[PDB]
RNA sequence: CGUAAGCUGGAGGAGCGAAGAUGAUUAGAUACCAUUGUAGUUCCAGCAGUAAACUAUGCCGACGAUGUGAUAUGAUAUUAAUUGUAUUAGAUGAUAGAAAUUUGAGUUUUUUGGCUCUGGGGAUAGUAUGAUCGCAAGAUUGAAAAUUAAAGAAAUUGACGGAAGA
């Protein structure tokens, strides 16, 4: 009752990948769209599947849901993650080189124009 | 033979030449020497730049890229190597490598891969264990502290810092497209962002 | 035979691990007429050996192509009608392998001893 | 078979040493392969630490302790739960001070 | 019928690789049993050597399983050998020949001295010890025939070699060790390195990167 | 019966080896292109275990 | 030459203590527990020659993978290190092995560098008899008649513990 079996849960990982749009985020209204899409014995089982699926749902938009992957939730995620920083580390002119550093960049005769400590 | 221009300001940024407090017996060569306060060797940047080029050699006339896989461990190194797969087309491993994915043929994904890339030896070593038992060709980016085992090619750098493992796979996206296309290297300065966090 | 056997049993561990060079700390005029005979043949590549008012020393350079070599102890007189008996024992086959026997002519095959029709010490055997 | 690298005691280049006496038992042991232990207690107790205060002539002094050194013979030392039966994997364990 | 899983199989099936030296030369490790059937059919023979039941106690009775073993073999120069441990004593050999073939090797063959002439002998001299059994396979003169005990003489009918001299040393008994142990006696007579091996062979490509791009697409 | 012979070690191969791999290079011209060409090498299984096969690399090609 | 006992002669004897004698436990205790108590263990001069006297691994000689230590000492170097020779402890691989394990117990059926000693299924038996030693106890050498299909080494699965932890 209070420890959810394995048959449920794993029933429930499936109908998150093949019918992950028509979710939300109340509750109520997952008990419905369970009755369209999966077959069940009983009436008790069904309600423990339609309150594990928020529970799983509301878990993918703010927390780490792990061993579980769709493909429509990170696509966004990432386009937020593409924006570029005005600024990045190259910008900078002076590069701080040590003693020992110092022989070889002299050695291979390179053209970059470096600054002790 | 191609020659590395500004790419050296990248790494003496990132400190790619960095090296550990000592050294096995089979790196040797690539030490030029060490610093004396805090004792720490560092790397000739240029024989790293001949096992930059050896590497893409081996690399390219593949027929079909897909079939080149990638393999990382540490949690900085996801979005470095998503970035690198796509313009390679290879396709990236990610996490805890599953034992029998080449081998054993009940897995959920089994593949059969030719050349595979290792990001750190130490941290991958079932990957290493596996290429063992199928005939595969192995490239892998060791510190001055590894063993060379099952390996073949070695491009020394620093794998400890996260900045500097976004920084070898950002050299070696460019050769491969310098290699199959005839384009100028070293275009956009600004896209090592996309790498890093 | 300590100089010998001493020789033998350091390229067998050189050969499998497929070392290229050896450096042994004696020299011995039976060993320099040894790897005359095994540099006719073709089964190794040049050495050398440096006299230094000491025991000496050797330095052969490999090229991996040895299966086994060996000395026996102790040195038996061998007549001509037994070199039959000898070669069934410690070859593998009657296409190829050699042996050296002393003969009053000199460190010389099984072949030159039966051509020649002389029966004398036996020495060892490569291949 | 055999049980430990070791054999019972770490001794090696040596062919004796003189036997000590158990404190509970009596029985003479060689000084390699016993069992020793090292504490130290106080004179006195935590529960009457305040107690000693208003009782003091002084002004402020320091409370003094005392070390120990012990030494078992092996049935003895197992039977009191001072060493235990560990895993055999886990017997190569050495836990240095 | 049988079906390409491993892509290695899927060349064979479209007839692209023609024939056994390809894939020996090239050391390409087969993880299909319709590999060698579809390269071989009705050349295939088989038999049983031993067969023996194990018994391990429990708490109320003793469960009790049958152990088989199954030489598979050519008629020139391929030999395997497997094992494999069931309930059933049906499905004991069954899976066992499987095995087998998965287990499958070539073997060198020569003659007795010449250089012309039909090949019958095995060429030199080799010892193979697995477990306290050492067998020791002599080469022969031709019109001998295979003069050895019950169980290796059959093994020796299945790789093709007409004649050869045997002998034997330690606690042959026990069948299983018996039997890995000649295995090994004719793998070493083939790995000798031989003065005539000393040309250059041509250098070559891996099958399986010429017939990538059928593969794929 | 024919035998792969590795270029480092200079001994033939066996056919049950599974450490075997025969390392294919693209030949590239001066300044960096495509052709259309592979060269091979071979490596022997007992080679690559201890950690000697990237000095051998090395020194084939550069030198 | 040879721990520990054990013998003859002289010196000494604090604690410990075989043998002997008492108090409890027990069906029975001449045993474990406790109280007494002699020889001995201490020194000098001599005999005696046995131990799980064990690293259960005879002595000499050539070659060998990395890492952390220990004892002695030399060179470079200078207040900061990395290096030579001889022993020695431990870990990970590699070989060899029936296996536990393992820098030798490796370089072996593709068996040979030199030299001494020991074993041949269990039991009878280290027992009889003869010879040589010793004050004695005893030590070294060392069989057979009649018997018997097993005795034994390393390791897996159970069952049991008047065995231990969570
Ligand atoms: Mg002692
Ligand atoms: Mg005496
Ligand atoms: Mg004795
Ligand atoms: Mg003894
Ligand atoms: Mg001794
Ligand atoms: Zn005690």
């Amino acid at each position: 009752g209070n420890i959810r079996n394995r048959v449920i849960k794993r029933a429930a990982r499936q109908i998150v990948e093949k019918h992950f749009l028509s979710l939300d985020k109340s509750f109520d209204d997952n008990l419905l769209v369970v009755q369209d899409v999966a077959l069940v014995q009983s009436k008790r089982v069904r309600n423990q599947i339609a309150g594990y699926v928020t529970h799983l749902y509301k878990c993918i938009l703010k927390g780490t849901a792990k061993k579980l992957y769709i493909k429509s939730h990170e696509d966004e995620r990432e386009k937020k993650e593409n924006i570029m920083p005005k600024d990045s580390i190259m910008d900078t002119e002076v590069v701080e080189v040590d003693p020992m550093t110092l022989e070889m960049l002299n050695k291979n005769e390179y053209r970059g124009n470096f600054k002790l400590i | 033979i191609p020659i590395p221009e500004d790419f050296v300001k990248l790494i003496l940024i990132s400190q790619g030449h960095l090296g550990g407090i000592k050294t096995s017996k089979h790196m040797g060569r690539y030490v030029y020497g060490t610093r004396k306060p805090e004792n720490i060797k560092v790397i000739d940047i240029e024989k790293t730049w001949e096992k930059f080029i050896l590497a893409s050699r081996m690399f390219c006339s593949l027929q079909n890229p897909s079939e080149a896989v990638v393999v990382s461990t540490k949690t900085f190194g996801r979005k470095g190597v998503l970035k690198f797969c796509e313009a390679t087309n290879a396709t990236p491993v990610i996490g805890r490598f599953i034992p029998g994915t080449f081998c054993n043929n009940q897995v959920k994904r089994p593949l059969e891969p030719r050349v595979l890339i290792v990001s750190d030896p130490f941290a991958d070593k079932q990957a290493l264990d596996e290429s063992s038992y199928v005939n595969l060709q192995t490239v892998a980016f060791c510190n001055t502290d590894n063993d060379v085992s099952f390996v073949d090619v070695v491009i020394p750098m620093n794998n400890r810092s996260p900045v500097s493992i976004s920084t070898g796979l950002f050299i070696l996206s460019r050769l491969v497209r310098f290699m199959k296309t005839g384009e100028p290297l070293d275009e956009n300065m600004k896209e090592i962002e996309l790498f890093i966090y | 035979m300590k100089q010998l056997s001493n020789l033998c049993k350091a390229i067998n561990n050189a050969s499998r691990a497929g070392k290229r060079q050896l450096l042994l700390h004696e020299s011995n005029s039976v060993t320099r007429d040894f790897l005359k005979q095994m540099l006719k043949h073709g089964y190794i590549t040049k050495y050398s050996y440096v006299d230094d008012k000491r025991k000496g020393k050797t330095i052969v350079w490999l090229n991996g192509r040895l299966n086994k070599c060996g000395a026996i102890c102790p040195n038996y007189k061998v007549s001509l009608d037994h070199i039959e008996n000898y070669r069934s024992r410690l070859l593998p086959a009657r296409q190829f392998g050699h042996l050296l026997f002393s003969t009053e002519k000199g460190i010389i095959d099984h072949n030159e001893c039966i051509g020649s029709n002389l029966g004398g010490s036996i020495l060892g055997f490569f291949y | 078979p055999v049980k430990r690298k070791n054999h019972g005691k770490n001794r090696k280049n040596r062919g004796s040493c003189k036997p000590v006496q158990c404190d509970k038992c009596g029985r003479c042991v060689p000084k390699d392969k016993a069992i020793k232990r090292f504490k130290i207690v106080p004179l006195v107790e935590a529960g009457s630490m305040d107690d000693v205060k208003v009782a003091s002539i002084y002004d402020i002094f320091e409370v003094p302790r005392i070390s120990y050194k012990n030494q078992y013979c092996i049935s003895c030392a197992c039977h009191a739960r001072i060493v235990r039966v560990r895993s055999r994997q886990g017997r190569k364990i050495r836990y240095d001070g | 019928e049988w079906v390409p899983k491993t892509k290695l199989g899927k060349l064979v099936k479209d007839r692209k690789i023609q024939s056994l030296d390809t894939i020996f030369t090239h050391s390409l490790q087969i993880r299909e049993a319709g590999i060698v059937d579809f390269l071989l059919g009705q050349n295939i023979r088989d038999e049983v050597l031993a067969i023996k039941s194990v018994q391990k106690q429990t708490r109320a009775g003793q469960k009790t399983s049958i152990k088989a073993v199954v030489a598979i073999g050519d008629g020139k120069g391929y030999v395997g050998i497997g094992t494999f441990s069931s309930k059933d004593a049906a499905t004991a050999i069954k899976t066992a020949a499987s095995k087998a073939k998965c287990n499958i090797r070539p073997v060198r063959l020569g003659l007795w001295q010449g250089e012309m002439g039909q090949v019958h002998t095995v060429t030199t001299r080799a010892s193979g010890k697995c477990g306290s059994s050492v067998v020791k396979i002599i080469p022969a003169p031709k019109g001998t025939g295979i003069s050895a005990s019950s169980v290796p003489k059959t093994i020796l009918e299945l790789a093709g070699v007409k004649d050869a001299y045997t002998q034997c040393f330690g606690a042959t008994y026990t069948t299983e060790n018996f039997a890995k142990a000649t295995i090994e006696a004719l793998e070493k007579s083939s790995s000798l390195f031989l003065p005539s091996q000393w040309t250059e062979p041509i250098k070559q490509l891996n099958p399986l990167m010429e017939f990538s791009n059928h593969l794929n697409k | 019966f024919e035998r792969r012979i590795c270029s480092f070690t200079k001994r033939p191969i066996a056919s049950s080896d599974k450490s075997s791999v025969q390392i294919t290079l693209a030949d590239i011209d001066e300044n960096g292109r495509l052709l259309n060409t592979i060269s091979t090498y071979d490596v022997c299984g007992v080679v690559r275990r201890n950690g000697l096969s990237d000095g051998y690399l090395t020194d084939k090609i550069f030198g």
